[PDB]
This record gives structure tokens, sequence and C-alpha cells, in this order.
RNA sequence: GGCCGCAAGGUUAAAACUCAAAUGAAUUGACGGGGG
RNA sequence: CGGCCCCCUGGACGAAGACUGACGCUCAGGUGCGAAAGCGUGGGGAGCAAACAGGAUUAGAUACCCUGGUAGUCCACGCCG
């Protein structure tokens, strides 16, 4: 019942605090992404210049959340 | 007797000693910054310097990341010191470096 | 802001904002580069 | 507040009486006193010692350790509170 998330890929420019992330999409913008539920639970650690999966939203262009690390 | 005089004066030339200083790939503007002061002082007094760089864990994936430090401390210290030993591969979890005075 | 002080500063003394705690004593463990 | 001696001087306590006759208790403002560091103006300076200088230790060591060392610590008067 839920509207669809759009997923895009891209690379980790850089680590914020507190599972925070700039991350450089495909397309060419930068978004502030953070950790899914999932992965914090499952100790994947994320670091600079991984490429990562974000499900974004089209309320706000901005934000992600990173759901998969290659 | 004594000469031990002339000893102190030939003791008031230099011995040369080495000074470790160790980065890691993400370390801050400030914290870099810090680093240097320490080895910009001890060129400038003529002491050699093993500047290190450490990986964690899946650091080692993006080595890139690490030697772009080495290079830039290289760049920033390029009119005080010349090279000795700039690294080629990962040994251990570790890149070294060696700089020496002018 | 007032008063005081050569100065360092002292004294009187708020609010916006933010949090669902902060705290005292005692209890059972674990830990100590404390003791036996 | 600590050697000994002299000079000036404050309070406390005990024993027996005599005397005054509630003259008391507490105190907002006020006034004084108030460790050490610190400040001002003059002195003094053995030992000690912020700052500082050198020697070490260390991944680094603007420290702890070592050799030195200025203010200060002492005196008079004032301030600080
Ligand atoms: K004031
Ligand atoms: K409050
Ligand atoms: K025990
Ligand atoms: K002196
Ligand atoms: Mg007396
Ligand atoms: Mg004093
Ligand atoms: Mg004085
Ligand atoms: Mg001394
Ligand atoms: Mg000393």
């Amino acid at each position: 019942a839920k509207e669809d998330n759009i997923e895009m890929q891209g690379t980790v420019l850089e680590t914020l605090p507190n599972t925070m992330f700039r991350v450089e999409l495909e397309n060419g913008h930068v978004v502030t992404a953070h950790i899914s539920g999932k992965m914090r639970k499952n100790y994947i650690r994320i670091l600079t210049g991984d490429k990562v999966t974000v499900e974004l939203t089209p309320y706000d262009l901005s934000k992600g959340r990173i759901v998969f690390r290659s | 007797e004594k000469s031990k005089s002339s000893k102190e004066q030939k003791k008031k030339q230099k011995v040369i000693q080495v000074k470790e200083i160790k980065f890691r790939p993400g370390t801050d503007e400030g914290d870099y910054q810090v680093k240097l002061r320490s080895l910009i002082r001890f060129l400038e007094e003529g002491d050699k310097a093993k500047i290190t760089l450490r990986f964690r864990g899946r650091e080692m994936a993006h080595q890139q990341i690490g030697m772009e430090v080495l290079n830039r401390v290289k760049d920033d210290l390029q009119e005080l010191a010349v090279v000795e030993s700039f690294p080629t591969k990962i040994e251990g979890r570790q890149m070294i470096m060696v700089l020496a005075p002018k």
C-alpha cells in the first residue's frame, strides 16, 4: 500500500558522524544517506570509496537510505 | 688527561635521529595540519622522518585513498625535505615513506 | 545592566533553547597496573 | 598561630562573696576581619621554583624524569576579597 522508491547506484565520497555518508549518484547528484536497519543489525561496514545502492524518495532528492554495499 | 674536553667540542656537531609520524587514510584537515607541524619541526632541526600510513580491515580495498595522503605530505614538505623511500605496495597493512632534510 | 577594583577580576543575576531524565544512599555481580 | 628573651595588648576559665537591676537574644541594609595566588611602589634574595632553556622518554610528549632557571616565595606600605 506504500508509494514506490526508486533505487539508484552511487559511490561513498565521505563518511559523516553516526552512520551518515555523502554519496555521489550516477545522475551526478550528491545526497546525504544513512545506513538501513538491516545493514546495521548485520554489521555491514561502509567506508569511503565503496559502491552502494541508494533508495531515494520523490519527497526529498537530497536524502537517501543505503540498502546494499557491493 | 681529560681530552673529554675535545670530545665535547666534537660532540657539538650533530647526531641524526628518525622521528616516526603515523597517518591514516581518513584523517581530517585539522588533525593533518597538527601532524604536519610536527614534521616541519623535526626537519628544520635536521632529523629524518619515517611517515607511516596504516590500513584496517577493508580500507585495503581502497589503497589509492591512502596513497594520496603520502603524496599530499610529500608535496607540502617538498621545499624542506627530499624523498628517500617512496612506497610501492602495502607491506603488511602499512606503507612507509622516509623523508630527510633539505 | 548596576556597584566595586590600577588590573586580574569580584559581587548582584536572567531568558530563549534543548532533554526525560539528572541525582543521593545502599544491594548483587564483574572488573582493578588495590590487599591478603 | 610553634626556638628563646623583653616591652605593649585581647579573650577564656575557676573559687568565694559583694554590686547593678532585664541593661537581653537575633539581625535585611551597613561596617570590619579574611589562606594561597595576584597587582602597585620601594627594599631584599640563601634555599625552593610557574615561565623559560637544554638533556631524555615516546608512535608523538608543547608532560611525567634529569641539569639549570626568572617572576614569585621574604620585608614595608597600599590594593585585591
Ligand atoms: K557585570
Ligand atoms: K528547562
Ligand atoms: K577482587
Ligand atoms: K635568583
Ligand atoms: Mg595578656
Ligand atoms: Mg601572598
Ligand atoms: Mg610584590
Ligand atoms: Mg631547581
Ligand atoms: Mg625541575
